């Protein structure tokens, strides 16, 4: 399957995903896309935060979903 | 008698704590 990408600055990255895969995978994979950092890189769904140690289906997600990236740097 | 709740995120939509001020992933404050 396919998952959506949207980062708070306003872009928005599908990549391709399985829901047995885990999220390791997922962040890896925007990682070559992108080059965000796993460690700084936040992936939220829907009030959710998804853990490299846990799957895609672990937390219900389904195919063509729609997540958002989160950098975790210093700033203000 | 009065426990807080979470609070989805404005911003980002990332399910934050009661007692986050601020959302600990994108940084941003609480409404
Ligand atoms: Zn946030």
């Amino acid at each position: 399957m396919q998952i959506f990408v949207k980062t708070l600055t306003g872009k928005t990255i599908t990549l391709e995903v399985e829901p047995s895969d885990t999220i390791e995978n997922v962040k890896a994979k925007i990682q070559d896309k992108e080059g965000i950092p796993p460690d700084q890189q936040r992936l939220i769904f829907a009030g959710k935060q998804l853990e490299d140690g846990r799957t895609l289906s672990d937390y219900n997600i389904q195919k063509e979903s729609t997540l958002h990236l989160v950098l975790r740097l210093r700033g203000g | 008698g009065s426990t807080s709740a979470m609070w989805a995120c404005q911003h980002c939509t990332f399910m934050n704590q009661p007692g986050t001020g601020h959302c600990e992933m994108c940084s941003l404050p609480r409404t």
